[PDB]
Formats: structure tokens, C-alpha cells, sequence
């Protein structure tokens, strides 16, 4: 399962990197999007998925298992065989695997949701250009080194919009430290002895 | 989405269907008026013969 | 005695160029002062080779440079100006907000500024061309100094509470069509330097 | 009138033109890309994948919850252990007895999980499958907003 | 099958140089990290917390203050631990989410 | 539209702006063609409430709030300047270098020659009114990172050759040099009641 | 285009009608019948309420 994760964020990557393709339409993102989970699930480890579904499907027989492996721990010979963290792992065996295929079904979520971002898209005339534009850029910066920090920091061509101005020097505008406020802030270090005398009857 | 883009798509079929059939009606009268423009001079030169 | 102008064009026009820009939805008073005389601020910032693009459409008034005889190799070398360049991570996630920013226009038409994204939208999309440091909080910390230098640059509102925060119009007029277009040669031009 | 009925089910697209033949350049344009994505036959595929997908969510989320029903009952077994080695009385201990409760709203999630299970054999593209999904989410979901309940 | 002889060097080469259990079985102070990693991650089956996480290495640490040949910390064991748990992460060792 | 202001009236404009200052001993090209469009450059910056202050004997120019003495408040305050205030050290600095250059125009006269100091002059006084960091070594950082610090704001120049430093006239327009004596008078007073 | 648009804003009162001219007395039928007795009621039930 540690593996069948992998495989699941890899396909959910390369998706999700795919849909920022622009040679993609609408249906192809779709066609992509189910033909790379098919292939996944049809993978071993896909099939390691697929079977572990199908046993929670049929619950009865892991909630047996379950039972059993309480069963068999508590003997006494389990305290000779294993130590205690291995008999802890065995018994939250089935714990252990239901939640991890919370990742696999959390990158299939992922998935999904940039797929229903790019659908929804009946964009209009203005909006249009633009858009075409953003995907082309953006199929440009992939092929880019990000990695390293000199192309991170290039400078870019853009054009100064927005331009503020401010904090022009003049020389009136210093002021200076007032330390004329001297008076100490007095300690307190007095234990308060108390007599009991002052609360009633 | 996939529901809406199969309507939109039934939608505008037939727009394209009709749309042909009247471009065949254009063709159909744009060179029939022209022969009419012509059917003076014709009748003209077997007037003449 | 002395002309003086009107004591709210010159607070109007001080604030102006204080911040660069001046929206209609947070200081309608002054944006609509400033409407009301455009070519006295013209006439105003003239001088200091400073312009005045304006948008009705989206409540927006911001200074621009003046073109007329300034240096060709980029405006930023303008005196005045106290900005750093763009740089191209920066240019990156101006990419994506406004990309964003038209996604949620289509909605919303051209109304007030309600173009508001989660934080935790951003991640994915800059997950994907600036690699995956396999610590959410690394990640994390990165988006967020570039949302400050982007702050600073005034395209967007620092996260508010609910890790939120707010695209300022202004950022489609920096990247508008024909700048995106003149970005986007420079770009394919340095990926062939770069092959 | 066709052009018309067109607009009636658009979507951002045929507004921005007028219904005119000096709009069919832009009407034809949109049948030709729709007709290029291709969607309308995936449809069948998408509603099995959706199936698939969200019943996984659904089945995962609601096995999730019972072994973590059974890690308290654990917990409560090693509460009984540190109880039995200390004498409540001269010769008592206490021990901590579970039971599982039989709450209507469960009783109506069970019969819902049924009804799941008995539309994965009817063949009708998935659409029973749908149909017990949307419930079983009903539920989930209202249970989910209103919560305190 | 005679790929299956020949480019299989091929496959434990990239995973010589890329691998990120081979690449720490072969560096000169693995086994302390391995064990000091075991031991963090043995008693608790949920994910440590950061900051637990960086304590209990801290206090891992405090102990191999002994070994005279790896990396001696006396002046403060706390930034050592953060400083490694960084380092580990770098190495996809341990990712945190 | 209208004609265009004179390049080098805006240019010279611009450089006051961006240093808040001009020099005739260092950028006398611009220093003149201001004061011979003086009433072109009071009319620009006009409508900014800016003004220019001039000192033809020590031959600077520099801006001043032209707003009218307590306006709206009994301290003013201005959208496009920030009124900064000096922690101690910078203001022991500033209060040390303005006493300096007063003796440099007792000794030379106002104006007739820029003042000059060494930085083994300064040091002593900073160890004396402030205490010893470390060594000597500290020392030079701390007062390297000041005068730093005060070029920033055009108040001194950078070190030379002999380890010596001029000191800008702009102090001669400080705003508040009494308040730099109290704070002289309180440090000499505290120097001597600590030991 | 304006009958198919009236059609389109109908919530039932037109269902049964086409769109073509054999039905402009449906809604000429219809537009009579809301001015002179349908918004009349409706106005009178709403002011009453």
C-alpha cells in the first residue's frame, strides 16, 4: 500500500500537469482523466486496490479477521513470539489499511476537482483571448528550470502599473528618540501576608 | 456538464441540417436569376436569326 | 492670492500617488474627484514623466508611466519609482491570479472586487512548476512571501482570517492581452537561449 | 426558430450573438466544437467512474468509522485492566461493558447501505447505482450541516 | 532475456545514485540516523507532530553526545534535532503533512 | 494635448524628489537650472503641498511641507512623507555631527567649506555616550551600519580614503535641533549619575 | 422572434400553442385576457392580501 499511494499521487501529478496542456479540449481532459485511473487500477498494485475494496464490500469476513487477531494476540505464546509494537501493528492491521486507502481515494478527490475546475468553462467573448493567452504562457513555463533560484529571480518584461510613490526625504520629517520619559515603573516584590479576619460570618 | 453539452449538441444540429437546406435554395436561385438575366439577350439573337 | 488647486484634487491626487492606484469601492470620494478632472491630474503628474490610466469599468484609477520620451529599455528605471522589477516566479503567480481573476469575472461579470481564493488553492497549482519540498508547511511559507511581494507590487490583499485573500483589480491591467503577449515572447525567446 | 431554441439552452457561448444569419457563422462554430470534444459519448463511461469513485469514498468513510468504534472498545478493554488490579470493595472490581446503540438514523443508514449493495447487480448503465449514492450522500451530508443533533 | 541481464545494471545504477534508502545505507553516519528514525517512529503509528517530533529527537540526541567520531553537540541539542529533521525531509526521507 | 514641461526642469524635478535634496557641489547642472526656473519648480510641486527650501551660502536645495502651520491638527501630518523617528544611537549620531558641523561654521564661517571628520574622532564618543559592545571591532560595525543608515536619508557621505566622512549640510534644516540638545544635555547627565 | 420569446417567458399559459401564425390568435387570446381580466384579478387578490 505504500506503494499503491505513490502510483495514485504520480497519476494524480501528472493530470493535474496535463491540465495545464492547452492542446487539450474539454473531452480530452475528461478521456484522460478516466483512462489514467483504468490504467492505474488495472496495474498489480491496482488490483492489490481493487480486492482490498471488494473485502470491504463483503465487511463481514475483515470484521472476522479482526475478531480473530484479537483473539490470537491475547494468548500467551504472542508475548514470547512478537514484542509488543509488532503485536500492536498486527492487531491494527485492518485499521491500518482503511486508512491508508484514505490517500488514494484523497488524490482520485483531487483529481476530480481540477477536472470540474476546467469543465465548467462556457467562458465568454473577452474572457477568451486571455484565457487562450494564460494556458499559452503557462505551457511555456513548464519547460523551465524552476529548480534553480538564477531563473526563479529573472527579471521579467512587464510593464510598471499601479506605480506608488512615496516617501519622498524630506529632511522635516525626522523626529527623535524622547527619552525624557524617565519615570521608573516601581517593582513589586511584597509577599501579601493576609489575616482572615476580613471575610464574614 | 456532460448532460448539458449532449442537449447543446441536439440543440444545434439542426441548425446546421436547415442551414444547408437553405444554402442549396441560394444556389438554387442566385444562377436561376442570372439566367433569367440572360433569357432577353438569347430570345434577342433568335429574334434576330 | 496664489492659485492653489482645489484642496480635494491635491489630497486626492497626493493619496493617488501615494498608493498607486486608487479604487472607486474602498475611496469612492477621491476616485470621483479625480474623474471629475482628469486632465488636471494629467496636467499634474505630467511633469514627473507619471500618467493616469483609468477603468470605469472595474472602479479603477492607477498611475502609469508617462511613454512620450522615457527610456525604451523599461520604465522601472524611472526614477521615482521605489518597486523592484517583476521577477518571473513573481510573473508565475500574477499568471495564475489572474487566471483566476477571469474564471470568477465570467460569474460575476465586471462588478465589485469579490475575486476572492483560498490560500490553499494557490498550493496545487505552484505545487506543479515549483517542484514539491514534501513539507506543506515549506510550501506554505513560500506562497506566502510571494503573496507579500506581490502585496507589495499592490495586485493583492494580504490573507485575511480565514487564509483568504482578495486579487485587486489593477492586476488585469498588468496583465492585460498585449502585455501577456510581449511576456510570452520574451518567455519562448529564453527557452531557446535556454535549449 | 431553431437559433432561438438554441439560445434557450446556452450557456455563455450563443449570448453574445444575435439569432440572424449573420450569426450562423458563430452557431455552426459552436456545433463544430462540441462535436470535436466529443463529450456527449462519454457519458456512459463518466457515470460508472463516478459510481466507482464516490461508493469507494462513501464505503471507506463509513469502515472507517466502525474500526474506530472498535479502537474505543479497546481502549475501554485497557480501562479494565487497570481497574482489575485495584479492589473497588473487599472483593469487587469494576468492569466496563459496551453495547451498541439502536438509533433510528443508523437503522435508516443501514437500510439505505442495502439498498447500495442490491443496485450493484442491476444493469441499467449505473443509474440505481445513482440513485442509492444520492441518497446515501443525503444522508451523509445532512448529517454532516446539522450536526449537534 | 537478455535485456534482463544488461539493463538491469542499468536500474540498480539509477538506483544507487537516486534511491533515497540506498543513497542513506551508504552514507558514513547512517546508522545513527536509521536508529534515532526507528526510534521516533516506533511508538506512535498516527504521524508524530512536529514539535513532539523535534523533542524527542533532541532527546535522542542528548544520548550520542558520546560517539566521538559523528558530529558532537554541547551548546544546544535543540537546533541540532530541527536542523536534522530539515536535512531529512530534504532527503525525502520524511515528508509532513 | 498641452506642450511639455522642459526635460531638464523635470528631470532635475525628479532627482529632488527621488534624494529630497540637490547639491551644487555635486550635481551642479541640475542645482542651477532649478534655481533659474525657480518659480516653474515652486509651481510644479505647488499642487503636492512641496515646496523648496534654498541656501544659496552652503548651496543646497531641498523640499519642505508647504502645508500652512497647524491646518487640521497641532502636529501635521502629510499622505506622501513618513515622519520616521530616529532610535537612540541614530539620534546620539545626528546630535554629535550637527554640534561638529556647528563648530566647522564657527571655525570656517557658514557655508564656505564642506565639513570633514575622522571616524577614530567619532568612536571615542559613541563608546563614551553609549558603551563598549565588544571591541573595537563592533564599534566600527555599529557606526559603519549608522552612517549607513544616514546616507540613506542624504545626512552624510561615505567613508574615504583617510577613514574620514563629510557631513551633509542638509542638517543646517533640521526640524528640531533643541530637542537634540535636551537629549545631549540628558545623555551627559546620565553618563554621569549610571557610575 | 418575439412570439418564440414570449413563448420562452410563458409558464404555462402557451405550452398547449405553437410558434407560428396560425397561433398569433392564441396571443392576441392571451394578451387580451391578461389586460382585461387576468393582471385586473391578480392586482385586486394582491391588494386585498
Amino acid at each position: 500500500f505504500r506503494r499503491v499511494e505513490d502510483s495514485w499521487r504520480e497519476a494524480d501529478r501528472a493530470l493535474r500537469q496535463s491540465i495545464i496542456g492547452e492542446q487539450y479540449h474539454r473531452g480530452d481532459i475528461v478521456e484522460r482523466l478516466l483512462n489514467d485511473q483504468d490504467a492505474l487500477l488495472n496495474t498489480p498494485e491496482g488490483r492489490v486496490f481493487d480486492s482490498f475494496q471488494q473485502q470491504l464490500r463483503q465487511s463481514s469476513e475483515l470484521k472476522a479477521m479482526s475478531e480473530r487477531l484479537r483473539v490470537i494476540l491475547s494468548h500467551p505464546s504472542a508475548s514470547d513470539a512478537l514484542n509488543r509494537l509488532q503485536r500492536h501493528d498486527l492487531r491494527w492491521l485492518v485499521k491500518r489499511l482503511v486508512d491508508e486507502s484514505q490517500t488514494v481515494l484523497q488524490a482520485r478527490a483531487r483529481s476530480e476537482r481540477d477536472v470540474r475546475g476546467f469543465m465548467k468553462t462556457g467562458l465568454a467573448a473577452e474572457h477568451h483571448r486571455v484565457g487562450h493567452l494564460l494556458n499559452e504562457f503557462l505551457n511555456l513555463a513548464l519547460k523551465l528550470d524552476w529548480q534553480r533560484q538564477m531563473i526563479r529571480k529573472q527579471e521579467v518584461p512587464l510593464p510598471a502599473v499601479g506605480v506608488a510613490v512615496t516617501g519622498i526625504p524630506a529632511i522635516e520629517r525626522l523626529r527623535f528618540k524622547e527619552v525624557d520619559d524617565e519615570a521608573e515603573q516601581t517593582l513589586d516584590l511584597s509577599n501579601h501576608a493576609a489575616d482572615l479576619t476580613q471575610i464574614g460570618d | 456538464e456532460l448532460e448539458t453539452a449532449r442537449k447543446q449538441q441536439q440543440s444545434l444540429q439542426p441548425v446546421a441540417l436547415s442551414w444547408e437546406k437553405y444554402q442549396k435554395q441560394e444556389r438554387q436561385l442566385a444562377d436561376w436569376l442570372t439566367l433569367e438575366s440572360l433569357l432577353p439577350l438569347w430570345f434577342a439573337q433568335q429574334a434576330s436569326h | 492670492s496664489e492659485t492653489r488647486t482645489l484642496q480635494k484634487i491635491r489630497e486626492a491626487t497626493q493619496e493617488l500617488l501615494k498608493y498607486g492606484l486608487l479604487e472607486e469601492a474602498s475611496k469612492p470620494n477621491l476616485y470621483r474627484i479625480v474623474l471629475s478632472h482628469p486632465e488636471e491630474v494629467t496636467r499634474i503628474l505630467e511633469p514627473l514623466d507619471l500618467d493616469i490610466g483609468i477603468d470605469e469599468i472595474r472602479g479603477l484609477l492607477y498611475v502609469k508611466v508617462r511613454l512620450d520620451e522615457t527610456p525604451a529599455q523599461d520604465e522601472w528605471a524611472h526614477p521615482l519609482v521605489r518597486r523592484q522589477r517583476l521577477n518571473l516566479e513573481q510573473s508565475l503567480l500574477v499568471a495564475i491570479l489572474r487566471q483566476h481573476f477571469v474564471a470568477w469575472e465570467q460569474e460575476s461579470g465586471t462588478g465589485a472586487s469579490q475575486a476572492q481564493i483560498a490560500i490553499d488553492d494557490l498550493l496545487p497549482q505552484l505545487q506543479i512548476y515549483l517542484g514539491d519540498p514534501g513539507s506543506e508547511s515549506k510550501e506554505r511559507t513560500r506562497l506566502l512571501t510571494l503573496l507579500d511581494q506581490l502585496k507589495g507590487h499592490g495586485l493583492v490583499t494580504s490573507p485575511d482570517a480565514h487564509e483568504r485573500i482578495v486579487i485587486r483589480p489593477i492586476i488585469a491591467h498588468l496583465a492585460d492581452p498585449i502585455n501577456l503577449q510581449a511576456l510570452l515572447a520574451w518567455l519562448r525567446e529564453q527557452i531557446a537561449q535556454q535549449t | 426558430k431553431r437559433m432561438s431554441e438554441a439560445k434557450r439552452v446556452d450557456t455563455g457561448a450563443l449570448v453574445e450573438a444575435g439569432a440572424d444569419l449573420d450569426d450562423i457563422p458563430v452557431y455552426l462554430q459552436r456545433l463544430q466544437e462540441l462535436t470535436e470534444e466529443a463529450l456527449p459519448e462519454k457519458l456512459n463511461r463518466f457515470l460508472d467512474y463516478l459510481n466507482r469513485s464516490s461508493d469507494d469514498g462513501v464505503t471507506q468513510l463509513l469502515s472507517h468509522i466502525e474500526h474506530e468504534v472498535l479502537v474505543i472498545e479497546e481502549r475501554l478493554n485497557e480501562l479494565n485492566e487497570t481497574m482489575f488490579r485495584v479492589d473497588f470493595q473487599p472483593d469487587r472490581y469494576l468492569r466496563l461493558d459496551t453495547k451498541k446503540v439502536v438509533h433510528e438514523s443508523l437503522r435508516t443508514l443501514e437500510k439505505a447501505q442495502r439498498q447500495l449493495n442490491a443496485a450493484r447487480f442491476v444493469d441499467d448503465n449505473g443509474e440505481s447505482h445513482y440513485k442509492a449514492l444520492q441518497v446515501l450522500v443525503a444522508q451523509l451530508r445532512d448529517a454532516s450541516e446539522r450536526n449537534r443533533t | 532475456m537478455e535485456e534482463n541481464t544488461r539493463q538491469r545494471t542499468e536500474n540498480y545504477i539509477s538506483a544507487k545514485n537516486q534511491h533515497p534508502a540506498w543513497i542513506l545505507l551508504a552514507t558514513r553516519r547512517a546508522p545513527l540516523v536509521l536508529s534515532a528514525l526507528k526510534t521516533l517512529f516506533e511508538k506512535s503509528h498516527d504521524g508524530i507532530p512536529l514539535e513532539e517530533a523535534i523533542q524527542s529527537l533532541s532527546s535522542i540526541l542528548i544520548e550520542h553526545v558520546s560517539q566521538e567520531q559523528y558530529d558532537i553537540n554541547q551548546d544546544n541539542p535543540f537546533l541540532q534535532a530541527s536542523r536534522e529533521l530539515r536535512e531529512w525531509i530534504k532527503r525525502r526521507l520524511i515528508v509532513e503533512r
